[PDB]
């Protein structure tokens, strides 16, 4: 049992969707999420008469304010028997102490608790933008669909009608069905971010290889954003306008691994989409009497006397993340 | 609420380093928000200081065979050295540029006494400004840690590098952390030079063997904390509940099973009825104006109102509470609350003189047991410096060498506060005692009266001469 | 309540400096609106400066082997050079040409009291109605901030430009804001010139190491904010509603179920009874007169009155709260209250002298601790610039010149206020005891009189021959 | 209630001068209405100035290489002068031509207190009934304002038009107000001469750097003003509602149903019931003289009172309240109200000496303070007048020239009220140890006795030579 202090990261690497899309937080006092609370979009557009001024504006009524945040509270332990990763001879005799085991496997158990429930949000995440629909669902726990409202336009697929594998490979240019999905995207789309074999049947056609820009031609920070995280994050190179990024993201589930994405899907919208992150209340003693029921996370060091007379690291989160405007991406299912 | 706080059971060293940051924070936080350490830290300083801190070199004559008038002499030369080197204007002794030597050991003694350690350190200033090419500049605690703040080890202990048996071989000194966006990097000092000189002097009180730092003060100052804390809440609500008033409306009404038939025809079908109510109260209170001061009631229709019965009636108790504790912490802390914050309560002619003078004894026994070592090891320090330069001529019959009986040689005593004034008839009657039986020295003399028996017959000269010169009476 | 205040949990440098603009401002905020503060400097000059601040100069003659008597003849020319350089009648010694000697001590002695810092810089007049071109114009805090208002930086922090070491090399000083629409520009000024030269003087009490600002007021003053507040509303609240009455007027009536079953039929289609009976009530109150004493009972018809029920009815106890309250901050702060608002409760006579004599040494120790640094820098100057002039002569035996012994040269020492006068029977038993044992010198003697020597004895020489010649008896 | 009061959170200057005419016009409204500001004047002056203010002039006599004797009998010659000037009868000193000297200081102490400045003009008066043709008329802070009442600007600052460095070059003074019709015209007046004249004197306590105005004392005295409004009030509802009496008649009646069914039946069609009753009532009482004492009940037909039900009834504390705060802000403003309004509450002897040293010295601090400007100023413009008609010869010898040296010719210190008395056997005893140690010069001597040295000699030789002729005992 370790203070709370002892929750240093610097750590925050998470692919592009909480840093980028969602960086919206509102952690919360209460359990639920509160749209009507969040003043989201502001009423902004109307203005007084050169004599008085008018009524009171307020958190303009979200229609639905009722969602369940997802509380993931996990756990494990850190029970000094293990021989620990072991950084290359940086003095294996602190290893044999206890005392710096003890606290680097915390360390060590602690990160893969966060890096747990940053997975789990970024399924979460590729669930909101790519269908609208969430599923907070668990075992012991009834199913509840949170919806952002996606519209019908943004769920058109290309299967229908004419499939890109049903083109010619060599003439046929897909820019004309990207002007045709991003045009119903409430905005500007500047990143065409596919899955792994989608950007395959992308680039098979002919135009677009001699269309895209290999090229730096650094537009903005993404570029940064891909030297971070040059694990999943795949900056292909510029299709001249827009640019071209592939996610192969993979999550290690109960028994067996696979990847975040589909098949073949894409979104369409904007680098500067409003994302929410509201978070529920934190059930931990410790955190109501010193106040952090409302916030991101959660640690604890903590021991047990009794049956289970042990000690353990224990992480407590509650997040809701959604998207704003569902209408902001269009979702496709490609060919 | 033994939570927030929490005692292990083992040796107060193992008890309180791995807990360190955490009550040395809290510390930080109470002795910045609360002005009984400010206070503490004054009366330490006036009592211990004072004015200034006075040095007197007594080498070891009888022993070292050196004779007592070239002691004398040789004391008096390094005496005014080191008076004229001290009493530098520009501030210029320390390696910060900014301390003289009154506070070297105002900041010394005010950290010894917060964490019960002092880091000085003899570096080479090049500023010819001097004949004395020694500063001495002082190392913050929080860069004594292990090399890049790992854990305690086998040898490397909370910064300290020792042997097995603990002997403080020397120190890891972190970077500065001011502005609060520097990174520590971990530099190495030894503790003393092999040949006896200070290099790195490091006074800390050891509570017991193989303790490493000193003792601390928010460890037993939490209770003021949560005390002024619930104290200061209590007096609000008192405050704010004397007068609290609930005005609401009540009505006779109330016809039992008819209201309770009412209430349930309108929850099915026959909410016209409350409605219709609703309507003619508000008429009611709109015909009414039902207003009771400066402001309006509250509009209530008839049928609810807050019931403001209270819980138990009792005194407090919270005076007895209060003074009894203070009373406590007061001769825990060591300094009487009767002057932390100043009670005249009842106090008489023996309460006052035996609380005087105990409490003065007990700073000059503080005063001599972590002011001397300062001063000690500094004026070792410049007398070695002094020697190098040839300042100074050491008696040309010495037993031992400088370097081999600098302790013997470099012998020395320390004066604080200036003269005590209590009562006044006390001192005086003291005073002719001890000039009438002998029983005053003129070290214990000077000790008492802060003065030097040398310079008060020179001035005893010149005074009978010139009331001889002038016409006045010897 | 600790809402609104917030401590860091952090070194007190990183702790304050953060914010420091919000709390200068609320501790502008009290003194300006409370009158403590005022009483608490007023009181600081009076015991610190009193009458005025008097310089005498002792070269250090024995080390600077220059003799005693011709050390005291240039002290004496470079008193009187000094005084009637002082005592210019025309507020002209400094740049903003409205403030003496006197107000320089007590502008720099307050400010530094109110940020722990002054900031004093010498500057080069022009006025040529003085022999002395140096004037001294005080510089004020708000100036040092980064270049621009930039927040700290690696070295650039919070207005002074340092090196790793933490040497104060020079500052930023913003441009004056007053009127109160002047834009800020920042200037370049070293703390001193090469040479030893005395240019910014920049006098403040670091806490610790590398602090850079002095100490505060409002973060412990923030509670007598609050509790004034609080017993202001309090007392309001109690005076108020001791005698608050409710005038209405019930009735018998209310036969329950036929009142209910009324109400209902009015509330559905039978409004003609409610308005018959308002009529009749209305009758009723223009045919009585219904009226209480003086002023007219307010219009309630039957049926409803104010429930004014009360809290708990103890008795409040800030009577208790506020004197250990009052006592506590008392001394904390430094002042005691029993003269910061002059109780005369229960006080006794070792109360009054031992807590005078206290309070007097303590005041002698801050008098010591932050005048002596403005006396001796200005002095120095000052000094500087008489030997430029070849105003004094310096010693032809000089054992180091001026530049290089301006610390040895210019040791000087200053005399606070005047004469201190507590009990009378005190001082003159003491004054006789020292006179008897000559237990008191020239110098400690004038100390503790607030005289001089060579004044009293010459005096005392035209005392006695105007005695012998008018025939009186000396 | 801190709505009818607000402090802006900035600097002193700026924080006041904006809210310059609310605070000084409340400050008039309170020192009119209320006798706190009256005695607290009352005090200053009786405590400061005292009978008179008598001037002493010491000429650098060594620094000039003035012989002593030369320079007392020029001051011999000078205080003559000066008091036979200042004796004037007629008032005719001013150029309102009803004040002398005495009231000179009074008007000059009393502004410079209440508003913190004073404003003196030295202009030539044409009448020749005196020597001196100068003479000094006092000029209200109401005047100095920027021309045409403007807001403050880059350099003319409310009034005062001054450099980028602030030098106070000169003054825009409006015309006079009285009577409450003549228009302000605002004409230009520079503070000094360059010669070092003094033209327009003017003497202010800046508390800080830049700093126009003086200190207030509204800005501290509304909570006296709305404590003794809400004691006032609170003690007018006690006196009224200690016996207010409810004097209605109720009856047993009250049939419940039935009464309702008969109001209603009136309600509707049956008004003749009402009607009955209210004749049957009315006959009852002209037929009963209901009358309870002196006077009649009031009119009160059966079935409806008063309900007279209090408030809390818990002492109302304004007891310690007021004393806490009388005490509170009594050593506040600064003179303690155990004589402001004279309590003999449990004050003892150490009590009183100890309070009454404590505040004539701080008296001792007010006047050197706030009156020795004052002084010189005049006394400087008198004695160039004097050198300008060659009243007075300076001496031959003069090593600086008058108009150069005028500090040093006019060196001045100033006398304020006489002998201070309050415990006899305290002021005896020192004057007897004074006496016999020769430890009091001749001008401390005098300083203590508010008599002269040289007028007690002489005296003395005329007290022992009459004794000797006439017989008695010299």
């Amino acid at each position: 049992a370790q203070l709370l202090a002892a929750n240093e990261q610097k750590f925050k690497f998470d692919p592009l969707f909480l840093r980028l899309f969602f960086r919206e937080s509102y952690p919360f006092t209460t359990e639920k999420v509160y749209l009507s609370q969040i003043p989201g979009l502001v009423n902004m557009a109307l203005y007084v008469s050169p004599i008085v001024s008018g009524e009171v504006i307020r958190s303009r009524g979200g229609s639905t304010s009722e969602f369940t945040p997802g509380y993931v509270k996990p756990k494990h332990e850190v029970n000094p028997q293990m021989t620990l990763r072991r950084l290359p001879d940086e003095d294996p005799q602190n290893l044999a102490d206890p005392a710096y085991r003890r606290r680097r496997i915390i360390m060590q158990n602690m990160r893969d608790e966060e890096l747990a429930i940053a997975q789990v949000e970024e399924m979460q995440a590729v669930s909101a933008v790519l269908k609208g629909k969430y599923t907070m669902t668990g075992e012991a726990f009834d199913p509840v669909e949170v919806d952002m409202g996606r519209s019908e336009e943004n769920n058109i697929t290309q299967s229908g009608g004419t499939e890109w594998s049903k083109r010619d490979k060599s003439t046929y240019d897909p820019t004309d069905d990207i002007e045709a999905y991003a045009l119903n995207a409430s905005g500007v789309v500047n990143i065409i971010v596919f899955d792994p074999k989608g950007w395959a049947l992308f680039r098979s056609f002919k135009a677009v290889k001699e269309k895209l820009d290999t090229r730096r031609g650094s537009n903005s920070e993404l570029e940064t954003a891909v030297k971070d995280l040059g694990k999943a994050v795949s900056y292909k190179g510029m299709y001249g306008d827009v640019a071209i990024v592939v996610y192969s993201g993979q999550y290690v589930e109960n028994g067996v691994k696979k990847n975040f994405l589909p098949d073949n899907t894409m979104v369409l919208g904007n680098t500067q989409a409003r994302g929410l992150r509201t978070y529920g209340c934190i059930q931990d003693a410790d955190a109501q009497r010193e106040g952090i029921n409302a916030s991101a996370r959660y640690p604890k060091n903590w021991v047990t006397t009794g049956d289970p007379a042990r000690e353990f690291t224990m992480i407590q989160s509650a997040p809701l993340m959604l998207l704003a405007d569902p209408d902001e991406f269009v979702s496709v299912q490609l060919a | 609420q033994l939570r927030s706080w929490n005692p292990p059971s083992e040796s107060v060293d193992a008890a309180l380093l791995p807990n360190f940051t955490r009550g040395n924070a809290r510390a930080d936080d109470l002795v910045r928000n609360n002005g009984y350490a400010a206070n503490a830290i004054q009366l330490h300083q006036d009592h211990i200081v004072g004015s200034f801190f006075r040095l007197s070199h007594r080498p070891s004559w009888r022993y070292l065979g050196i004779g007592e008038e070239e002691a004398r002499a040789f004391s008096r030369e390094v005496e005014a050295a080191w008076k004229e080197f001290a009493e530098d204007d520009c501030c210029c002794i320390d390696v910060e540029r900014k301390r003289t030597f009154t506070m070297m050991i105002r900041e010394g003694v005010a950290m010894h006494a917060f964490n019960g350690e002092l880091f000085v350190q003899a570096t080479w200033d090049t500023s010819s400004s001097r004949l004395f090419r020694t500063q001495f500049r002082m190392v913050s605690p929080k860069r004594i840690s292990n090399p890049n703040n790992t854990g305690d080890s086998r040898n490397c202990r909370a910064g300290v590098q020792i042997n097995d048996s603990g002997a403080a071989l020397g120190y890891y000194v972190s970077e500065d952390g001011y502005p609060g966006w520097m990174p520590q990097k971990w530099t190495w000092i030894p503790r003393e030079l092999p040949g006896g000189r200070a290099s790195f002097i490091h006074v800390f009180e050891p509570v017991e063997d193989g303790q490493t730092r000193g003792a601390n003060v928010f460890y037993s100052v939490m209770e003021q904390m949560k005390m002024l804390d619930t104290l200061q809440n209590t007096q609000l609500q008192s405050a704010i509940v004397k007068a609290m008033y609930a005005a609401t409306i009540e009505s006779e009404l109330d016809t039992q099973s008819a209201m309770d038939f009412i209430l349930g025809a309108n929850s099915q079908e026959q909410r016209e009825r409350l409605t219709g109510w609703i309507g003619e109260i508000a008429a009611y209170y709109a015909a009414a104006p039902v207003r009771l001061g400066g402001a309006k009631v509250p509009h209530l229709m008839p049928g609810d109102s807050l019931n403001l019965q209270t819980a138990q009636d009792t005194d407090n108790g919270y005076s007895v509470f209060e003074q009894s504790l203070l009373r406590y912490i007061a001769a825990g802390l060591g300094v009487s609350y009767e002057q932390l914050s100043r009670n005249y309560a009842q106090m008489s002619y023996s309460t006052a003189r035996a609380s005087a003078n105990e409490s003065w004894a007990y700073f000059m026994g503080r005063r001599k047991f972590v002011a001397s070592r300062q001063a000690s090891q500094m004026f070792l320090c410049w007398l070695e410096e002094a020697i190098v330069r040839r300042v100074v001529t050491l008696p040309s019959k010495a037993r031992f060498s400088f370097q081999e009986a600098r302790s013997a040689w470099g012998n020395c005593d320390w004066i604080g506060s200036g003269r005590m004034a209590i009562d006044g008839l006390k001192e005086v009657q003291e005073a002719v005692m001890l000039i009438e039986a002998g029983l005053s020295t003129y070290e214990k003399e000077c000790a008492k009266r802060g003065d030097d028996y040398q310079e008060i017959f020179a001035q005893q000269v010149r005074e009978t001469m010139e009331r001889r010169a002038a016409g006045l009476k010897p």
